[PDB]
């Protein structure tokens, strides 16, 4: 690990130069020493809320909400410098991580950085507000790029549709207790408290994990069989046969 | 449909039953079957003949081995209360926990009046893993039996 800190006390332009160091020194490891590098900009908000501060001081036109109107291919400066290329056996993976202010997703900072890369992850707070760690929104969360990574040879041949099964009985879940508050206790059948059952265990095993729990993949699909199994066979549509008289039944 | 499974080797339902109707065994000494001294008892008619009077199924079980492959079709007998009917839905291929000797040793302490048929209310196999469909299938269903088998095979 390298790691370049750079505090609130240090001056302003070190902060816009700091992911140029880091990524100066990641398309070396990467595309001159064969690695396979991980980035990872912590407070890119801040950035943002630098580049204001350098352009404020030459007088410069502010665009969208006082961010310069460069922002979008300042931001895509940083941002491209990643992916595999042809020849090296190397690879640079981006984890840039932002502040939305006051949990507004179209601030220009989220609102360009969604128009460049590939995904959210969304740490939600009324997660963390019930003491979940970490406190993850499946539900906007989203990875373009899932495809890609799973399957045969990668993981194993269940993972892309356990992930999209889970996010199906999650989503019903979210679903029943937004409507059990408002039209009452009393008209749950029997199928319906099933999908209360796994979003109470889905955010116990699955989504709470603590932070010193390393979990490889193939202990969190093994995690995500186990839960549903919660469902019977005939419950479970999202899963195709083939693969549901595999890996179901224990 | 009761069709318990046999174990190739010897069914370890038929041993631990066989044991049970010797638990009735009431020796003149008043005191029971107990420890490797259990073999050796000089057991005249005296002492078996209360045996074939308080355990009905030593009784029951000579009117089955002798009246069914001879096949005395005037026999006033009860077949209909001695093993219950397994009703379950079909389409799901569902074995039970509970074999063909178990399910004739819980139908023997039951009300004589619900012993011929044995409905499938919920089971873990089919019906998943969850306690809201336990709760929801045995609600309000009338008298049932649960039956459970635990990781050390009790």
């Amino acid at each position: 690990v390298c790691l370049f800190l750079n505090l609130a006390n240090d001056p302003t332009i070190e902060r816009i130069i700091t992911p140029r160091l880091a990524l100066t020194t990641a398309e070396f490891l990467a595309y001159q020493c064969e690695k396979h590098v991980l980035v990872i900009l912590t407070d890119m908000s801040s950035y943002a809320e630098a580049l204001r501060e350098v352009s404020a001081a030459r007088e410069e036109v502010p665009g969208r909400r006082g961010f310069p109107g460069y922002m979008y291919t300042d931001l895509a400066t940083i941002y491209e410098r990643a992916g595999r290329v042809e020849g090296r056996n190397g690879s640079i993976t981006q984890i840039p991580i932002l502040t939305m202010p006051n949990d507004d997703i179209t601030h220009p900072i989220p609102d360009l950085t969604g128009y460049i890369t590939e995904g959210q992850i969304y740490v939600d707070r009324q997660l963390h507000n019930r003491q979940i760690y970490p406190p993850i929104n499946v539900l906007p969360s989203l990875s373009r790029l899932m495809k890609s990574a799973i399957g045969e040879g990668m993981t194993r041949k269940d993972h892309a549709d356990v992930s999209n099964q889970l996010y199906a009985c999650y989503a019903i879940g979210k679903d029943v207790q937004a409507m059990k508050a408002v039209v009452g206790e009393e008209a749950l059948t029997s199928d319906d408290l099933l999908y209360l059952e796994f979003l109470q265990k889905f955010e116990r095993n699955f989504i709470a994990q603590g932070p010193y729990e390393n979990r490889t993949v193939y202990e969190t699909l093994d995690i995500g069989w186990q839960l549903l199994r919660i469902f019977p066979k005939e419950m479970l549509k999202r899963i195709p046969q083939s693969t549901l008289s595999e890996f179901y039944p224990r | 449909g009761w069709t318990g499974k046999e174990a190739p080797g010897p069914n370890p339902r038929v041993q631990v039953l066989a044991a049970q109707l010797l638990s009735d065994m009431k020796l003149q000494d008043g005191k029971r079957l107990l420890g490797p001294q259990w073999l050796d008892y000089d057991c005249d008619r005296a002492v078996i003949e209360d045996w074939v009077f308080r355990v009905p199924h030593v009784a029951i079980f000579l009117s089955v081995v002798i009246c069914k492959g001879f096949l005395v079709l005037c026999s006033s007998l009860d077949l209909t209360t001695l093993v219950p009917e397994r009703q379950v839905d079909q389409g799901r291929g569902f074995e039970s926990i509970l074999d063909v000797l178990s399910v004739m040793y819980i139908n023997a302490q039951l009300p004589r009046e619900q012993r011929h048929r044995w409905r499938l209310l919920f089971s873990s196999e089919l019906h998943g893993h969850s306690f809201s469909q336990l709760c929801g299938h045995i609600t309000h269903r009338g008298p049932c039996v649960a039956v459970l088998e635990d990781h050390d095979k009790h």
